[PDB]
């Protein structure tokens, strides 16, 4: 499973769904005053979820899955909050809802894996 | 507008 | 009138087809990420409009234009189907120790209807299945 | 986002 997106960019959290909102508008006003985005593919698994610079294919980010905690599409941008303490990713894509959806699924198997493997059945 | 949270964090937070 | 037993279609646009591994029977979730998987290979990688011709019994790809079957699945053959907004993905092959399917992804805004009405295609042949054979 | 699994299939 792998999308594009373009990067926007990154703020930092030292009520989810409301911190990713506050994050897609702290980027909006950065790219509001810079203005008058780089493109990247994302590549989703069960074991993390990396950035790859569509050009060079070089591993921008690599989170393993389990530090992932929350993520959400609003619109048109994804939201990825991993483990300053807390570190919120801002993408802006056209397929923005399924990347959201298939990491969402990615978090369900990843935790059917993980009950799994602690003799809990799932 | 669409949000979803990985139940598995909790346990290596 | 044309009723599930007797066949019925919807109008959808051919994306392309697509071949992974599966377990047996994996999870709905594992599923969805496979139908996913089929999504991105297909879009990562680009148009023919055709009739979906859903039945009880058999899934048929016409030619829209020329009505000439383009694909005819006995619908034991597929294993899951499912509706990602405008997208439909189709795929075929406790439970079959099975692994190599084959997923047909196709854009229609009856992507809810399609996967609706083949699931309820299940449904009657599954019920026709065990109530046939005993069980 | 549904996905319906035919179970008539699990026994071929």
């Amino acid at each position: 499973i792998i999308f594009a997106a373009n990067y926007l960019g990154s703020t930092q959290l030292l009520v989810r769904m409301m911190q990713a909102q506050e994050a897609v508008s702290r980027i909006k006003m950065a790219q509001k005053l810079a203005k008058s985005m780089t493109e990247v593919d994302l590549f989703i698994l069960t074991q993390r979820i990396k950035v790859l610079n569509a050009d060079t294919q070089e591993t921008m980010m690599d989170h393993p899955l389990r530090t992932i905690s929350y993520i959400a599409d609003i619109g048109n941008i994804v939201v990825l909050m991993a483990r300053y303490k807390m570190i919120c990713h801002v993408f802006e894509s056209e397929d923005a809802q399924l990347i959201a959806q298939s990491i969402g699924q990615a978090f369900s198997v990843a935790y059917q894996e993980f009950l799994r493997a602690n003799g809990i059945n799932p | 507008q669409n949000g979803y949270e990985n139940p598995t964090y909790k346990f290596f937070e």
